[PDB]
């Protein structure tokens, strides 16, 4: 089961930029991916105090790295022990869904796709599949595989659904035009656009300290588009 | 002894700079500037000190870059010609090493036995390569190399080596369209990487543009070629003399 890790392009323009369209030109690597979260490395006084804080403790005296320990002899796992866990769990049992469960994953299931093909009808630019459903169940059958039950339960459920719908928060989230002004090229430059296509906004774009591959393509792919 | 009074009779006058200039290359028609640009590769720094320490270059280095038809291989093909211990290249057929050394092997009996070549072989020398703009990425780093690290490391599948080249390159490069692009800046003109070029000092480019002096003095020039007479146009120093006077010269620890 695959996990991946992305690194997305031009920072937080991509969030003002459609959420999709980031790989390559296809977001069917998106589709296939289940659950897909878009993060970053936020700064709040607070929490950056509390980081921070955190680090000047790790350095020396050095010490806090048992706050674990403690967390271990009261509560918490070591880690050593949660592996033998989940092989133990990952063999022995296989869970299996409720149907009241499954009809509360239906009437789910149909208000995202009603309600976000209403949001679609403006063709806002963003996606659903049954493989998110799909999703859904693996994951309700994975967090029951954790109680360790033979049988789900409906809040069980009731927990994945907000989780997936995190998820789908982050499935939902001008331009500069600077570079896509190719028109100035394209005209009184170029009305046969030969001698020039991509080799052209190289030189003319290579040493006016500017042109990236996804910038060039980009506003090219855009002009293509917009009709320019 | 004979040729020593020579010598003296040549640093005596205060026009032999002068002369020097005029007489260098005859084929050539003026400019006036890549003459210098010739000749002071000739004559070198001191390429020597300041330790601790890394050394100071020292030699010198010029491209010559212009419109075709401009005669810039005239040039070249008399350093080629002129001065000893000089390597004539038309690379883009450089093809590789070329440049550098291979290294032969086997031989038999022990081999790591070295090839020249190229570049190398001259060595304290004008190195003169046609250009620059045809032999894409591969060499051009070498080169590199060898204006930077002013060393020629070379190890393959085999002994381990490091040959010193301590040399002048003087290249001939065309232009993107063999054109100017006045306008344009030379940077962006020459289309040879940003570290080489700066390694190169200076350019001397060749232009046309009209003259009307220079324009007058063609013409005196061309009919004077097609005119048995009057064709006793000559220079002051002749090619053989300017050789011994040269290593004279280079004897100084200025």
């Amino acid at each position: 089961s695959v996990l991946a890790a992305a690194n997305p392009i031009y920072g937080r323009y991509d969030d003002l930029k459609s959420p999709g369209d980031n790989i390559d030109f296809q977001t069917t690597i998106l589709s296939r991916f289940d659950m897909i979260f878009i993060v970053k490395d936020d700064h709040n006084e607070e929490r950056d105090i509390s980081i921070a804080n955190h680090v000047i403790n790790i350095h020396t005296g050095n010490a806090n790295a048992m706050q674990n320990q403690q967390e271990e002899n009261g509560s918490e796992i070591s880690i050593e022990k949660m592996k033998r866990y989940i092989t133990y769990c990952r063999l022995k049992c296989a869970p299996r869904l409720s149907p009241q469960a499954a009809e509360k994953l239906s009437s789910n299931f149909v208000t995202i796709r009603k309600q976000l093909l209403i949001n679609e009808l403006e063709s806002t630019e963003r996606p659903i599949t049954i493989r998110q459903l799909e999703a859904i169940i693996r994951i309700t059958e994975s967090l029951a595989k954790l109680e360790l039950s033979p049988i789900a339960q409906e809040r069980h459920v009731d927990e994945a659904i907000r989780l997936f719908q995190a998820s789908t928060m982050d499935a939902a989230s001008t331009s500069l035009s600077e570079i896509r002004r190719f028109e100035q090229e394209l005209k009184r430059r170029l009305p046969i656009g030969w001698s020039t296509s991509y080799q052209t906004l190289r030189r003319e774009f290579v040493d006016t300290h500017r042109f990236s591959q996804l910038a060039l393509d980009k506003a090219l792919y855009a002009l293509e588009k917009h009709e320019t | 002894s004979d040729e020593i009074n020579e010598l003296k009779e040549m640093v005596k006058d205060e026009h032999i700079y002068d002369k020097l200039v005029r007489s260098i290359a005859p084929a050539v028609f003026g400019h006036e500037a890549v003459k210098k640009g010739i000749l002071l590769q000739m004559l070198g720094g001191v390429h020597k000190s300041t330790v601790e320490g890394i050394k100071l270059r020292g030699d010198i280095n010029i491209c010559v870059v212009g419109d075709p038809s401009t005669s810039k291989s005239q040039f070249l093909k008399y350093v080629v010609g002129f001065a000893p211990r000089s390597v004539y290249t038309s690379g883009k057929a450089s093809s590789a090493a070329g440049l550098t050394a291979a290294v032969v092997r086997d031989e038999e009996g022990g081999d790591y036995t070295i090839e020249a070549g190229a570049l190398m072989l001259a060595d304290n020398g004008i190195c003169c390569i046609d250009e620059f703009d045809k032999m894409d990425i591969s060499d051009q780093v070498a080169i590199h190399e060898a204006m930077e690290q002013q060393t020629i490391s070379i190890a393959k599948a085999g002994i381990h080596a490091t040959l010193n080249a301590r040399t002048s390159i003087l290249a001939a490069a065309n232009p993107v369209g063999g054109r100017y692009n006045r306008k344009l800046s030379l940077r962006g003109n020459l289309n040879m990487t940003a570290p080489i070029m700066s390694r190169f000092d200076l350019f001397f480019v060749i232009l046309d543009d009209c003259n009307e002096k220079i324009d007058t003095e063609l013409a005196s020039h061309i009919v004077d070629l097609h005119m048995k007479r009057d064709e006793a146009i000559e220079p002051p120093f002749s090619a053989e003399q300017l050789r011994r006077y040269i290593k004279y010269a280079r004897t100084f620890k200025p």
